[PDB]
RNA sequence: CGGGGUCCGGUGCGGAGAGCCCUUCGUCCCGGGAAACGGGGCGCGGCCGGA
RNA sequence: CCCAUACCCGGCCGUCGCUGGCAGUCGGCAGAGCGAGAAAGAGAGUGGCGCGGACGCUACGCCGCGACGAGUAGGAGGGCCGCUGCGGUGAGCCUUGAAGCCUAGGGCGCGG
RNA sequence: CACGGCGCGUCGCGGCGCGCGCGAGCGAGCGCACGGGGUCGGCGGCGAUGUCGGCUACCCACCCGACCCGUCUUGAAACACGGACCAAGGAGU
RNA sequence: CCGGGUGUUACAGCCCCGCCCCGGCAGCAGCAGCUCGCCGAAUCCCGGGGCCGAGGGAGCGAGACCUGUGUCGCCGCGCUCUCCCCCCU
């Protein structure tokens, strides 16, 4: 019983807080928190009762086995991983994808999902790409921003929705989740003057241009 | 549509006057001539696209006469923009003085 | 028309190679800007231009 | 800024040292330890349901830590390297094909 | 502030130090991790007569390295000596 | 405007020297991001690139009234077995 207060102190830098064993000694009171000293089922049969029991041993034993393994401690699985993401990356920012079949597509960033892949979308209306999944690393991030702050996408689009199946044949769904995150996007870009020329172009490299050079 | 990648000279391997190491090669990226310029490049991927005889499978595609071996920039080299690369296998002596990609996606801006 | 004179402009070369040109997602409607002399044509027949 | 077989970190082979550790596989007849800064007893005593638990250990074996590795003349050790014959042994092989010879085939061993 | 009980407190210098008892040296759970050597409870493609894998080994190309062995010798690639090539025999008993 | 000469603050300035609280005020080995140093028990934070991941039965608690489990030792922490208050869903 009791419920589960917060931390005492905060984090000052990663595995080290705030405060001290002492002032923890007072700040959690505990000058008045002193404290002092299955395999089996019966079962009826028509004879009469059995009791059986769950678990039994296996009918096969393998030739040999390899044994255990030691014991580590910093390996987690990657659902709990932490999540990274650029600083130059916010949402309503303009990406360039780089290595999928949209290669070089000028495309608007919304959310940062669960598994850590970027959820973007250029309105396909114009530079025809959906709603889809890009990795955080293989994107250019330009510094051209839009103001998004004021739009709201569905919460049941995930990585569980976009996860693949198995012709792949795009659902009503599908399209009606774009239509409904794009009425909104479209007019956002639409103020900017010349944006949506902007993303319907494809950025490419001509000779005497250089990435270390140039700015974006 | 148009080139998404950068060129490279394959100029030789890592080697001193009379030994050389040919697991570790010297690329010459266009454009970039000092050490305060090659930072950018740093960790990216780098790609040696040559044609063969044999058709072989290719990813998203029908087969084609395209071979391609990977690598990845690992240190500048010397003051004037040269750069460190290692590949998967080491690179044939016939591709001294020919074309690398050098590509953007492992990006870090 | 070319070569000289005066004069006027520039001169860490903005008539700059630290530069210039072309710039490619495509198609469909209607409007504005440029053009009506323009665009495209082994579509054309000639005339010059080159050692 | 460049690089040696040098130096630092890591993997692997071997040698040497610790004359290191393991007979404790002590199981419903049992109780799973002897890594822990401090020479020595998880000391013995007498008075005020479900029947269950991997591998091991050719001890000439298995396992753990460190350091080290140039070599002529020469010395020593180990060769499940090789050739021929003899005593044993393989209820061995073989005319449904031995020996020998050839091979752009598949492999093992640092090597023979 | 790696301070935290009550006492008998001289076990004491004037309280702090610092001793003797307090069922007598047994409070428990959960959780996170810069903690005695890596895991994913994360994914994507291409596969039947043209494709996948095959270190080495067959042939060829390229860059770097690279003088013919044995022997006597201070010193051998030597303008020092033995050696065209192959098979069998051949020397610490 | 230039050249030569004289000279001692004039229609520019320079150097030294008693004090005025070492006169006063910043500031200070200065991101006036190069005017000249040595450092860090008087030092911490964040980030990027490259190579590697060898080893594989470490135990926990259960108590002769039980026999489970495979997140375990050392180390650093947080919450509860006390009670209140504040904020956001
Ligand atoms: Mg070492
Ligand atoms: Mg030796
Ligand atoms: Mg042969
Ligand atoms: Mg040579
Ligand atoms: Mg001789
Ligand atoms: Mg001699
Ligand atoms: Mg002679
Ligand atoms: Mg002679
Ligand atoms: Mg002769
Ligand atoms: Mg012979």
């Amino acid at each position: 019983k009791g419920k589960p207060h917060c931390s005492r102190n905060p984090v000052l830098v990663r595995g080290i807080g705030r405060y001290s064993r002492s002032a923890m000694y007072s700040r959690k009171a505990l000058y008045k928190r002193k404290y002092a000293a299955l395999a089996t089922v019966t079962k009826p049969v028509g004879g009469g009762t059995r009791v059986v029991k769950l678990r039994k041993m296996p009918r096969y034993y393998p030739t040999e086995d390899v044994p255990r393994k030691l014991l580590s401690h910093g390996k987690k699985p990657f659902s709990q991983h932490v999540r990274k993401l650029r600083a130059s990356i916010t949402p309503g920012t303009i990406l360039i994808i780089l290595t999928g079949r949209h290669r070089g597509k000028r495309v608007v960033f919304l959310k940062q999902l669960s598994s850590g892949l970027l959820l973007v979308t250029g309105p396909l209306s114009l530079n025809r790409v959906p709603l889809r999944r890009t990795h955080q690393k293989f994107v250019i991030a330009t510094s051209t921003k839009i103001d998004i702050s004021g739009v709201k996408i569905p919460k049941h689009l995930t990585d569980a929705y976009f996860k693949k199946k198995k012709k792949y044949e795009i659902t009503e769904q599908r399209k009606v989740d774009q239509k409904a995150v794009d009425s909104q996007i479209l007019p956002k870009i639409k103020a900017v003057p010349q944006l949506q020329g902007y993303l319907r172009s494809v950025f490419a490299l001509t000779n005497g241009v250089y990435p270390h050079k140039l700015v974006f | 549509s148009g080139r998404l990648w950068c060129k490279a000279i394959f100029a030789g391997y890592k080697r001193g006057l009379r030994n050389q190491r040919e697991h570790t090669a010297l690329l010459k990226i266009e454009g970039v001539y000092a050490r305060d310029e090659t930072e950018f490049y740093l960790g990216k991927r780098c790609a040696y696209v040559y044609k063969a005889k044999n058709n072989t499978v290719t990813p998203g595609g029908k087969p084609n006469k395209t071979r391609v071996i990977w690598g990845k920039v690992t240190r500048a080299h010397g003051n004037s923009g040269m750069v460190r690369a290692k590949f998967r296998s080491n690179l044939p002596a016939k591709a001294i003085g020919h074309r690398i990609r050098v590509m953007l996606y492992p990006s870090r801006i």
